[PDB]
């Protein structure tokens, strides 16, 4: 949190990207409450699957103790008995009433949370 | 506008089931009167001048914060499910009583109905 | 059970201090006091280097278990504490803040101190609630002081027994009364 | 000196100080501080003016001893004034320094803290009470009156050849018998060409209120770096040179420097949260660096805006050129100083003070001091004082004056913070509604010359302009305004007046006085000035204030009053 100043939608733009912010605007309507989790496991390999980013799943089989009779080309079976489980819910905002609706009419955006 | 309201039916142009199902109904005129329209004047003016009244307004008594509204209608509200006393009810239903009765009496003192349904709605 | 009441017991312990006078415009008090002479340590209470070095008129020193290395050994130990550990004058919670309001002034390392009574205290406390999820079957007549303080313990006492009293009431009548086959009350 | 006379205070007394001022609270919180710690229950006083002041004395009609007054003094031969003293021991500490002389004199009930370069009014009272003409003091030939009275032997006694003192010439006629009284008068008013050198043409300030009293309670062993601090608000209030003169800036860089520096009670280890003590740095009088973009405040300063002029338009072009070659972005030009990012908000005065050497200004930096509590954040040296005048808010519930006293007194501990910020917000909103006047009155060409000053009138009350303060703060940002942008060179220097309407109290018609440009020592003419058409003419004039340039008159009873006072 912070008291710095509320920005505008018309400023969001590439400059201002990857980058903590102020803003002040109003809400129109969000989703439900679907799903989301961090890791789990898989049978193949056994192990709960550690992630920077909040997907390449690469070739070698690690079932392969089974003689030279291995078992290639991506055979991952995902074990949600071992995975996770946090929230996603994709919030909303519309701009302002008086920051250039004027001329034009009032573009808003969508969001996310965990 | 005030035609209809002058002389007789013509208040609506629509219906009289959402006649209905409103309790408060107000006649808005503008009858005349320069006292009334000389204070209408200065009264208008005194806000109308320079942004007026930022100093001299909320020192009035205790007429203050919308916001406070906000705040006391959310609680007020969210809470307090009162019910009647029982000595308001036999006066409100004898007043009720009467009030049809006199509906239905301007519907005898002109022999014709004078009279906004007396509903169990009111 | 409050936060003074407990320095009418705590705040009347001893360190030794040094003054910069000597026995004053009186000398000395019929009482244990010890001789005055500026320059050199002198026995007092401390309820009063509190009136004094804010009067402006002494310097003043710890104790030794105000420390780092103590405060740092009785921590590990206190972790296997499955009971309870070393004790440095058994009410040193009141002792130190009354201490480092003031004396900070010219005290050494007040910070990591502070930092290390913390987190003893936190942790005695948090175990003084987990003695809790063992007691069954009216147990009163099984406990633990062993070398507990007293500064923790008074953070409870009203709560319990208050209701500890109602609530065992009908174990506590069981080796106190009698009926047929089933429980008392 | 009271290092003789302090061990006389222990018994009863009474801590009067003298209308509100930030000499006066600074000076006296820490004698309070000082009189409950030697075990003594006292007084202190809001004042709400001379007679404020004596119905206080009034309703503290006992015999306590040690009365004390701080920061006033000048009003009469006090004796006159407060009658019922016969010993009792007062206190003068005042800096409205032209006070009179019998008070100083009457080695009684008083303090003559006589300490100046300046010898030059020591008869002052040798000849108008000790000299006298045409005077009942005396005897008559016949025998009725034949007993000895106050004989002074001078003007003060008979004028009929009986004098047995005033021996520096002859006795029973100089020309004439009663050249006596030719003499004296010529001694009366070709001295009185001084005496009204003195009280009558003008006033100023001296000294501190309270520096001294830093030095009193230093020589007790206290280093209070909080009274440090607190004699800097009591200095920083009329450090404004152009306001009332400090002069010795240059001296106590040396002075309290060498009081808080060469003492280091810790020079190894003060790395730490809780008061480390105080440091000194050479900054502005920029309105806010701190709290507020600069964009804002760049604009509601009057120096910083005067030589640039931006009340109009071109001022923001030539600024905008400024901060490009400054080259600060307007985003970050609308953002806090501290909201700011980093490297530019370290740099910002790092550079500025060396490149605004080229570009109109020269006269915004300054030498002061600064401080954490803890880390919450810096506080700045004096964003307390411009806190304060914005907390006389008078209010119309009739206690809020003295209230709001209370309040500011509790203010500058370490303590009460919460409504520090407040006093900021109130400063910033007030601050900028002068700004929002200058335009409306410059633009209307309301700057009413009327002969040998400028003059101003005003319509209505504002709850800024209520009080006065805020008064000789429109006053003295449109003088500049219009002064700078109206003129050729000759006529920038003459005096201001304005009205302040209180519709509050039946309709007075508030004025204060204010002076020409760019002359610190040479002060004000309004010590007395205003009371010449007080004489010609007199209207219900007041002068309560021991401030002196001020007064307070009928709604509608000036104007007259001002065409006398033409001259």
């Amino acid at each position: 949190s912070s008291n710095a100043n509320p920005t505008n939608i018309r400023q969001l733009k590439s400059d201002c990207v990857s980058k903590l912010v102020k803003i002040a605007g109003i809400i129109v309507a969000a989703s439900g409450i679907s799903a989301k989790a961090t890791r789990m496991s898989i049978q193949c390999l056994s192990c709960s699957t550690v992630i920077p980013n909040l997907y390449a799943l690469p070739r070698k089989c690690n079932t392969e103790q089974a003689g030279r009779p291995k078992c290639p080309l991506d055979p991952f079976f995902i074990m949600p008995d071992k995975c996770k489980c946090v929230d996603f819910q994709t919030l909303k905002l519309q701009e302002l009433p008086d920051f250039v609706p004027q001329g034009e009419i009032p573009r808003h955006l969508q969001l996310f949370c965990d | 506008g005030r035609w209809d309201d002058t002389k007789g039916e013509e208040n609506i142009d629509f219906m009289p089931t959402i006649l209905s199902r409103f309790d408060m109904i107000f006649i808005v005129k503008d009858i005349h009167d320069e006292s009334r329209d000389i204070t209408l004047a200065k009264h208008i003016i005194n806000v109308h001048l320079s942004s007026n009244k930022s100093a001299p307004s909320e020192p009035a008594e205790g007429e203050i914060s919308l916001s406070t509204f906000k705040k006391y209608i959310h609680y007020c509200r969210t809470h307090c499910g009162p019910r009647l006393s029982e000595a308001a009810g036999e006066k409100l239903k004898s007043r009720y009583v009467l009030m049809r009765s006199g509906a239905g009496q301007q519907e005898k003192a002109s022999d014709k109905r004078l009279s906004i349904p007396i509903t169990v709605r009111q | 059970m409050d936060p003074s009441i407990i320095e009418f017991i705590g705040e009347k312990c001893m360190i030794s201090i040094i003054p910069n006078f000597s026995n004053e415009p009186l000398h000395l008090i019929y009482g244990p006091v010890g001789p005055f002479r500026a320059g050199f340590p002198v026995f007092v209470p401390l309820w009063m280097a509190t009136h004094l070095r804010k009067q402006q008129k002494c310097r003043i020193v710890p104790p030794e278990w105000m420390d780092m290395d103590i405060l740092e050994e009785i921590k590990e130990e206190e972790k296997r504490s499955k009971f309870f550990t070393k004790m440095p004058c058994e009410h040193y919670m009141v002792v130190a803040q009354l201490v480092m309001s003031t004396a900070p002034d010219d005290v050494p390392r007040c910070e990591e101190l502070r930092t290390v009574i913390k987190d003893i205290f936190d942790i005695r406390e948090s175990k003084l609630r987990t003695s809790i999820d063992a007691f069954i079957k009216g147990e009163g007549t099984y406990a633990k002081l062993d070398n507990l303080t007293l500064l923790e313990i008074h953070s409870v006492r009203p709560i319990l027994p208050y209701s500890l009293d109602h609530i065992a009431r009908y174990q506590r009548t069981a080796t106190a009364s009698q009926r047929d086959t089933s429980m008392l009350s | 000196l009271r290092n003789d006379f302090y061990r006389q205070l222990v018994g009863k007394r009474i801590l009067i100080v003298v209308n509100y001022d930030i000499d006066a609270i600074c000076a006296s919180r820490i004698l309070q501080a000082l009189f409950k710690y030697d075990h003594m229950l006292y007084t202190v006083v809001p004042i709400m003016g001379v007679t404020g002041l004596k119905r206080a004395y009034g309703e503290h009609q006992g015999d306590v001893k040690y009365v004390v007054l701080v920061n006033c003094g000048g009003c009469v031969d006090i004796v006159e004034l407060l009658q019922p003293s016969d010993d009792v021991t007062f206190f003068i500490c005042d800096s409205h320094r032209p006070l009179d002389v019998c008070n100083i004199y009457s080695d009684r009930q008083v303090c003559i803290l006589g300490d100046a370069s300046l010898e030059e009014n020591i008869p002052a009272f040798e000849t108008i009470f000790y000299d006298s003409e045409g005077e009942d003091e005396d005897e008559d030939e016949s025998s009725d009156t034949e007993q000895q009275h106050d004989d002074s032997g001078a003007g003060e006694s008979d004028q009929e050849d009986q004098a047995p003192r005033s021996r520096k010439l002859s006795r029973l006629e100089r020309h004439e018998q009663r050249i006596l009284k030719q003499r004296a008068r010529r001694q009366w008013e070709s001295e009185r060409d001084r005496i009204m050198f003195e009280y009558t043409q003008f006033s100023y300030y001296g000294r501190s209120a309270a520096l001294m009293v830093f030095e009193l309670a230093w020589k007790l062993s206290k280093d209070n770096m909080d009274l440090l601090w607190w004699a800097i608000v009591g200095i920083t209030e009329q450090l404004l040179l152009g306001k009332i003169e400090s002069g010795a800036y240059t001296l106590e860089l040396e002075q309290i420097q060498s009081h808080v520096s060469r003492l280091t009670n810790k020079t190894n280890d003060q790395n730490t949260m809780s008061a480390s003590k105080i440091t000194f740095e050479n900054d502005l009088h920029l309105v806010l660096y701190r709290h507020w973009p600069v964009t804002e405040s760049m604009r509601y300063s009057r120096y910083s805006s005067c030589q640039l002029k931006l009340w109009t338009l071109r001022g923001e072009k030539r600024l905008h050129e400024l901060l490009l070659e400054m080259g600060l972005p307007l985003v970050h030009a609308r953002q806090t100083y501290g909201a700011m990012d980093l490297v530019l908000r370290k740099e910002f005065f790092s550079m500025v003070e060396r490149l605004a050497e080229k570009y109109d200004i020269a006269d915004i930096v300054y030498g002061t001091f600064t401080l954490s509590y803890g880390y919450r954040s810096r506080y700045a040296a004096a964003d307390y004082v411009y806190a304060l005048l914005a907390i006389m808010e008078s209010v119309k519930k009739h206690k809020t004056p003295e209230d709001c006293f209370l309040e500011a007194s509790d203010a500058l501990s370490r303590q009460h913070k919460q409504l520090l910020s407040a006093g900021i917000d109130q400063a910033k909103l007030l601050h900028a509604a002068v700004f929002r006047q200058v335009q409306s009155s410059l633009e209307a060409r309301q700057v009413h010359s009327a002969g040998s000053f400028f003059y101003y009138v005003l319509q209505e009350e504002h709850a800024f302009f209520s009080y006065p303060y805020a008064l000789g703060l429109l006053a003295r940002f449109l003088l500049r305004g219009h002064v700078a942008t109206s003129r050729a060179r000759q006529a920038s220097d003459l005096p201001l007046i304005a009205s302040c309407p209180l519709n509050a109290s039946e309709g007075m018609c508030l004025l204060v006085g204010i002076v020409p440009v760019r002359e610190d020592s040479p002060r004000n003419f309004f010590g007395k000035a205003f009371e010449q058409a007080a004489q010609k003419s007199g209207v219900a004039l007041l002068q309560d204030f021991f401030e002196p340039a001020v007064v307070q008159l009928r709604q509608s009873d000036l104007t007259r009053f001002l065409d006398s006072l033409t001259v």
